């Protein structure tokens, strides 16, 4: 996250890691064994790490699960982009409390101007690299779909949406991939794309999660 | 060597961490970069080994 500000601890409760070895992506904690990520976030191994603040340190609020399955949607295309969402089962019901919770999925899909919130541990600096110990925080809103088009000329379809700022500064980055974008209290977005960070007329690009509430309910009821 | 050897590391659009090797032609050899996770360029890999096989020259 780059121009955001350190989350207040485990004020993001649903957010989680990715972890292979080292952090590579976020995902959404929605249910007390699925995690909601970003396609691209997929590995054959995953190691998803909740209720964390300082991902660098052992604080004694986190929890260790590995993936059980791993499900990306079936549509997704590597290379456009469509359809960046992923589902992934934990071996083991997480235990809920006041630093591990769920993120509820969208009720419908919200209008452009929605305020919303996005986290991680990516790249907090748009030339070179820093990353973050502490989870990052950003306030920004969707943007209105036109701009989003005109920002990413004939490469953004009706499962994305821009969340961010055309005049760049503040953005998502490498490292924040999967990770949640919500709004009054509902997961409208996933971290997926972008080109550069937080880099003027080139906001971030998201996967809109509120077309995929019924892909995701349909998948983990089957599984 | 070839042509994508001498071209820098290439993060891409994707927003994930993902450690990959990329031949550094004025070092003269192979270090670490992070690839964003899609639409890879050619000078990154999953190895040392297979970056110095590739684009170490002769
Ligand atoms: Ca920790």
């Amino acid at each position: 996250i780059v121009g955001g500000y350190t989350c207040q601890e485990n004020s993001v409760p649903y957010q989680v890691s990715l972890n292979s070895g080292y952090h590579f992506c976020g995902g959404s904690l929605i249910n007390d064994q699925w995690v909601v990520s970003a396609a691209h976030c997929y590995k054959s191994r995953i190691q998803v790490r909740l209720g964390e603040h300082n991902i660098n340190v052992l604080e004694g609020n986190e929890q260790f699960v590995n993936a059980a399955k791993i499900i990306k949607h079936p549509n997704f295309d590597r290379k456009t982009l469509n359809n960046d969402i992923m589902l992934i089962k934990l071996s083991s019901p997480v235990k809920l409390n006041a630093r591990v919770a769920t993120v509820a999925l969208p009720s419908s899909c919200a209008p452009a101007g929605t305020q919303c919130l996005i986290s991680g541990w990516g790249n907090t600096l748009s030339s070179g690299v820093n990353e973050p110990d502490l989870l990052q925080c950003l306030d920004a809103p969707l943007l209105p779909q036109a701009d989003c088009e005109a920002s990413y000329p004939g490469k953004i379809t009706d499962n994305m949406v821009c969340v961010g700022f055309l005049e760049g500064g503040k953005d998502s980055c490498q490292g924040d991939s999967g990770g949640p974008v919500v709004c009054n209290g509902e997961l409208q977005g996933i971290v997926s794309w972008g080109y550069g960070c937080a880099l003027p007329d080139n906001p971030g690009v998201y996967t809109k999660v509120c077309n995929y509430v019924d892909w995701i309910q349909d998948t983990i009821a089957a599984n | 060597r070839p042509d994508f050897c001498l071209e820098p590391p290439y993060t891409g659009p994707c927003k994930a961490r993902i450690i990959r090797y990329f031949y550094n032609a004025k070092a003269g050899l192979c270090q670490t970069f992070v690839y964003g996770g899609c639409r890879a360029k050619r000078n990154n890999f999953k190895s040392a080994e297979d970056c110095m096989r590739t684009c170490g020259g002769a």
